[PDB]
């Protein structure tokens, strides 16, 4: 995976270009809100010094100099108090002196009140820039989709294309505002807290960066031995939702034949056999932050005693160590999400690079303006010689004939190249050395968009969706009025069955209860394609998870007795397809015999021994 | 919500003492971290104030004991948070599934067997990471806040009254936040899930779309729904936008104003140096403490969604129960005796069955016969109460179905539905499902009564040939054999077929059914099929149709007297 790390980033970093204006302005306005958390803390240290110097500096007498102090403390056996006193501005009689106290409160106040500005024009300047290079991302993919050939999205895996376009855009957001929000600022949160805390200590500051490898170990020896309780959890869920997804798949075969209290009783067992390994690796996942503030509290119990023990002796000053606690707690702050924001930020580049390779893939043939034509219809094949991957023929030598106001029926094995012969009519895959023509004209030289619209198609497998059947029956021509929707529901025979639902033409597809049979979804995908007046009809046999006596008044009604209709019924069920003029039996890419039915059928050929296997 | 709170207080009753446990062992935990900078500032009143050096490392060892306090009862919490919130959870997905196995089939089906799958595993497992996450994680800040304030007062409680002044307005100021976000943020998610489920249509029928041409209607279809979740991610973000800013500006406004109010009682001689440094530390804690479990929330709004979903199952009572007083016969000995029942699901505008009325007897062979949603799977279910009628009567030997220990029942019925399942593991387990204790002479008998003898005996492991979990290893016409075959080991009293013999062959259908009506020659069998050849021998065959009986009688007398038959079979070629 990840086959490359330099120019996806690259890439990625310069879609946030359109708008650099935002992107610079979201940098360089962290900067100053960053250059103010760290120099606050340094300027309130400073008034808590104003403090302690004048509160340790007016029980001395008055009168002498700071230098006679000392000497009074050192004279007076008091070794560690007058070297206090030495590395302490302060001079022996004076007060407080509110007036320095208020101005580096004021200061610290108009200071602290900018930074907060600064991070909040900052945090909506991020969310416009990013929430705008998303909508132009997720917006070309779309326009990309419809792009593609359709032998890109069927030599794909089956949730490939979709999470690519759905997950994987969604990673690279929260890596788009990860990296400039979260991972921007605490990277100088860290070298500036850092660079402020060696000017104060250099010794305290050691006792601070000794905690990044001991709390990077133990979050990495915790989750090297909890490794084996996760295999534990994984696995005894999936188990867990084994039993449930076949006691709910096959709930009326549990309910019948006894076996409720059979799998009543392995769900207790499954169940408290995952209580036992979801609380073992909840435990071990779970004790990675106690144990990240404990480390985090043995490097304040050191800083707080040594540079403590550090001010009584005068090297740094009280007012440089309130300081100092106060970066302890901002320093190692942003040390318990680097895991999380490191390997956020790798698979969101790593899933940044399979949208960018699906934004670069070949686009479709450029396709013409010339509009087809069709008002009689006669479609003819001529030598067509379709291979789907090279060197194993799918389609050898085939001519076909439609006679403008027919219905030429195919029928053959499984493998026949049946369908591929429609995917070849409907131009989602090119002829290979041989033309095919509608009415006359090649329709490799025809616009894909009047030519698809010029034809309908009905394949075995059904799509629809998330609508009413309403919708999705109007989908076929939206500009229809409710009328002619229900004409087209009633020729296609699902206005029978949608009578008998709850909330018929308004029962959601996606939110029914089985309502829907796997052949009453072909039927609301027939009248799809009947309620746009097709002129070329082709049923690939779209009619063959239904009774074969509502396939035969189908394909009556809308084949047979439709004289201005060319179509083609493939069908797997020959029953229907007899004193259908025009049968063509194909055979592993070819068409082995053809003829009506009774000179196909009193000619001893394959359709002959066809009709005599549902018969003996 | 609502009922993320009737269910978070109903599942998680039985755990009160040990949650009373985290509770009382997160405040020991979090007052010992309060505890650090208090000692603290010990260390710079009675140490760096005085020379006493010593003093300061024989108070950092009393640091060092807090410090180890601290994180024995920091794990001992989650360790008894780990436990309550997989008691819950257990106890949530045991309830689920209890209450599912009550349903019927109507009942069972108007969930799914998908989503009602991911509603006990992976969504009662969304609220008990939020049970873990709540008891560990966020009622620190409520309890660093209030024992913060208690740590205020207990040194210099004359300077306490920032701290409650502070509290309030952060709890406040970030409760208006969330109160305003919580909306913005749970339309996000319904608009989050809607765009991928349009990119989830466009890529399952990418072939239809453009079929009819509608890439055109499509991605305006999708610019609606791009442009709509941008508008409601960006309104959300800027009320997120929020969150970091105010909170940090009132710790830090507070920090200001310590060091004013406190200098000015430092002065006065009733303040030590030392209280100042504590209550910045108390400060910068409440604030790590508020920022990390309001930045966690996000967990509240997708887990009351998932707790809808679990409401939704547990509030639907079922309506096919055992009776109160069953009659129980000696033997059900099958006669079955449809009175003018119908069937209509609720709300529709025609019944699936109306004024249906006949009769199969004792030791016969009905076979019904109609078209696509007829009504046919719907009189199987109505035969044996996984449908229960709303305007007739279903009766078995004379007495009313809807008057029987629905048990028994089933017991004396051998069901094979349209939708059949094969579950994992052995041939013969999938038929000792019938029986129970079954013997292998009986196994492999009703193996051949199938005509399934011979896949199963052509095989290394014997009847023991593994099954995939949906009996996805076979083909068809293997696994509705199969599934015939495990009604054969029940030697019931009525076989109840639904398009049994579809994905066979009419030579292999005629052989099943010879073999069956030979070994069970006294049994009454319902064979539901759209084929003809299979109803040919029935010793009689109703025809349904639009869910009315259109026609009665056997396979010739009906063949002229019923023209819906005459036309179903002509569409055969018979
Ligand atoms: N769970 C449900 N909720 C609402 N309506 C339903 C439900 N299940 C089925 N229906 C409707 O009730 C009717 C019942 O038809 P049924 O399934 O009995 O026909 P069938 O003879 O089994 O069809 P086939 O021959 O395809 O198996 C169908 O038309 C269907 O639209
Ligand atoms: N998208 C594809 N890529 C590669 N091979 C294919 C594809 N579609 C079909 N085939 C193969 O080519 C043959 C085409 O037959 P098909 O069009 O499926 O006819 P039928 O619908 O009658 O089975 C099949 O044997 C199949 O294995
Ligand atoms: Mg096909
Ligand atoms: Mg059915």
């Amino acid at each position: 995976r990840t086959r490359d790390f330099k120019g996806s980033a690259i890439r990625l970093a310069r879609r946030l270009l359109p708008q650099r204006a935002l992107t610079l302005a979201v940098i360089l306005l962290g900067v100053g809100g960053i250059a103010i958390g760290v120099i606050g803390p340094r300027i309130l240290g400073h008034a808590t010094d104003l403090l302690f110097n004048g509160v340790i500096g007016r029980e001395l007498p008055a009168g002498l100099t700071k230098e006679q102090a000392v000497e009074a403390a050192r004279a007076r056996g008091d070794g560690t108090f007058a070297d206090l006193l030495s590395g302490m501005d302060i001079v022996p009689g004076q007060g407080v002196d509110f007036g320095a106290v208020g101005r580096t409160l004021a200061l610290a106040l108009g200071l602290y009140l900018v930074a907060a500005l600064l991070v909040w024009v900052q945090a909506r300047l991020l969310n416009v820039t990013v929430q705008r290079t998303m909508v132009a991302l997720r917006a070309e993919v779309q326009e990309k989709i419809h792009r593609l050939p359709l032998s890109y999205f069927d030599s794909r895996q089956r949730g490939e294309v979709l999470s690519r376009v759905t997950n994987d855009v969604d990673n690279i957001q929260n890596s788009v505002s990860m990296t400039i929000s979260q991972l921007l600022t605490s990277v100088l949160t860290v070298f500036a807290v850092l660079v402020m805390m060696l000017t104060i200590s250099p010794l305290l500051t050691l006792f601070t960066v000794v905690t990044v490898p001991a709390s990077l170990w133990v979050t990495r020896w915790i989750t090297r031995r909890s490794q084996p309780l996760f295999v534990a959890q994984w696995r005894n869920t999936g188990r867990l939702a084994a039993h449930l997804e076949e006691t709910y798949s096959g709930f009326t075969i549990v309910k019948t034949f006894g076996h409720r209290e059979a799998a009543a009783g392995k769900f207790a067992e499954l169940n408290s056999e995952t209580q036992q390994s979801s609380f073992g690796a909840q435990f071990f996942s779970g004790l990675v932050s106690p144990a990240t503030m404990f480390i985090g509290n043995l490097s304040y119990v050191a800083v707080a005693v040594v540079g403590g023990l550090q001010v009584a002796t005068g090297q740094i000053t009280l007012g440089s160590i309130q300081a100092f606690i106060q970066y302890v707690r901002q320093f190692n702050q942003p040390l318990t999400q680097v895991a999380g924001m490191y390997n956020t930020l790798q698979s969101g580049i790593a899933s940044a690079e399979r949208v960018f390779d699906l934004l670069d893939t070949e686009e479709e043939s450029a396709d013409s303006p010339r509009r087809a034509d069709v008002r009689t219809g006669r479609v003819e094949f001529e030598h067509v010689s379709f291979s789907y991957v090279p060197g194993t023929p799918v389609i050898e030598d085939l001519s076909l004939v439609a006679e403008p106001g027919s219905t030429v029926a195919i029928v053959g094995p499984t493998g026949a190249g049946k369908t591929t012969l429609v995917n070849l009519l409907m131009r989602f895959y090119d002829v290979d050395s041989g033309r095919i023509t509608i009415d006359g004209v090649d329709i490799a030289s025809v616009s894909r968009e009047s030519l698809r619209a010029s034809i309908g198609m009905v394949l075995q497998d059904t799509w629809l969706f998330a609508g009413t059947i309403y919708d999705n029956i109007a989908y076929g021509r939206p500009d229809a009025d409710e009328d002619e929707v229900i004409e087209a529901a009633t020729a296609a025979y699902v206005d029978r069955f949608v009578h008998t639902l709850p909330n018929g033409y308004d029962t959601r597809v996606d939110d029914d209860g089985g309502a829907i049979s796997a052949g009453e979804k072909q039927l609301i995908t027939i009248a799809r394609a009947v309620l746009a007046r097709p002129k070329l009809l082709v049923l690939d046999e779209a009619t063959s998870s239904v009774d074969t006596r509502t396939e035969l008044l189908i394909a009556h009604a809308m084949a047979e007795l439709r004289r201005d209709r060319t179509s083609f019924i493939i069908a797997h069920r020959l029953s229907t397809i007899r004193d259908a003029d025009l049968i063509l039996v194909m055979d592993s890419g070819r068409i082995i015999e053809r003829g009506t039915h009774e000179e196909l059928l009193a000619r001893h050929g394959r359709y002959w021994e066809m009709t005599r296997v549902h018969l003996g | 919500s609502n009922m993320l709170w009737a269910l978070l207080r109903q599942y998680v009753r039985p755990y009160r003492w040990l949650l009373a446990v985290v509770a009382v062992l997160q405040v020991i935990s979090n007052m010992a971290s309060l505890y650090l900078p208090t000692v603290n500032a010990a260390i710079i009143d009675d140490g760096v104030a005085k020379g006493d050096t010593a003093r300061i490392v024989e108070l950092g060892a009393v640091m060092l004991g807090v410090t180890a306090l601290q994180v024995v009862c920091a794990v001992g919490a989650v360790f008894f948070g780990a436990r309550a919130a997989t008691g819950f959870g257990h106890d949530l997905r045991a309830a689920v599934f209890t209450h599912v196995t009550t349903f019927s089939a109507e009942e069972a089906g108007r969930f799914g067997a998908a989503s009602l799958l991911t509603r006990t595993t992976n969504d009662v497992g969304h609220i008990q990471q939020l049970v873990q996450l709540t008891v560990t994680m966020l009622i620190t800040a409520p309890i660093m806040s209030i024992g913060g304030i208690f740590m205020a007062l207990h040194q210099d409680a004359g300077l306490s009254w920032l701290l409650l002044v502070s509290v309030p307005v952060l709890g406040l100021a970030n409760y208006w936040i969330i109160r305003h976000l919580m909306p913005v943020f749970t339309r996000m998610q319904s608009l989050i899930d809607g765009i991928n489920r349009v990119l989830r249509d466009q890529l399952s029928g990418i072939r239809v779309i453009r079929a009819f041409a509608r890439e055109p209607l499509e991605r305006v279809r999708f610019a609606e729904a791009n442009q709509t979740l941008s508008d409601s991610a960006l309104e959300a973000g800027r009320w997120q936008a929020l969150m970091l800013p105010v909170t940090t500006l009132v710790i830090n406004v507070s920090s200001v104003a310590l060091i004013w109010f406190g200098g000015l009682r430092i002065d006065a001689g009733q303040m030590q140096v030392g209280s100042l440094i504590a209550f910045l530390a108390y400060f910068m804690q409440i604030l790590m403490a508020v920022l990390m479990a309001t930045f966690m929330l996000v967990i509240f709004p997708r887990a009351a969604v998932c707790a809808d979903r679990i409401g939704e199952v547990l509030s639907t009572q079922t309506a096919i129960t055992n009776p109160a007083d069953p009659v129980r016969p000696a033997a059900i000995a099958g006669d079955i005796g449809v009175h003018d029942a119908t069937f209509c699901y609720p709300g529709a505008d025609r019944p699936v069955l109306q004024d249906v009325s006949f009769t199969v007897p004792r030791g016969t062979t009905t076979a019904v016969v109609g078209s696509t949603g007829s009504g046919k799977s719907t009189l199987i279910s109505l035969i044996c109460r996984l449908y229960d009628v709303t305007s007739g009567s279903l009766r078995i030997d004379g007495v009313d179905v809807r008057d029987l220990d629905i048990e028994q029942l089933w017991s004396a019925i051998g069901l094979v539905p349209q939708r059949g399942y094969l579950f994992s593991g052995t041939v013969a387990e999938n038929l000792r499902y019938g029986r129970a204790d079954a013997t292998d002479d009986e196994m492999w008998e009703a193996l051949r009564v199938a005509a399934a003898a011979d896949f199963v005996r052509a095989h290394p492991q014997g009847l023991d040939m593994p099954v995939a979990q949906g009996g996805i290893n076979f083909s068809g016409g293997q696994r509705q054999r199969l599934a015939i075959a495990r009604a054969v080991i029940r030697r019931p009293a009525i076989y109840l077929f639904d398009d049994a013999f579809s994905a066979l062959d009419v030579h292999t259908d005629a052989r099943v059914r010879d073999a069956l009506r030979e070994v069970a020659a006294d049994a009454t069998v319902v064979i539901v099929s759209q084929r003809i050849s299979t109803v040919i021998e029935a010793d009689q065959v109703v025809v349904i149709d639009d869910g009315r009986v259109v026609g009665i009688g056997t396979h010739d007398t009906l063949l002229a007297d019923c023209p819906i038959y005459a036309e179903f079979a002509e569409s055969q070629a018979l």
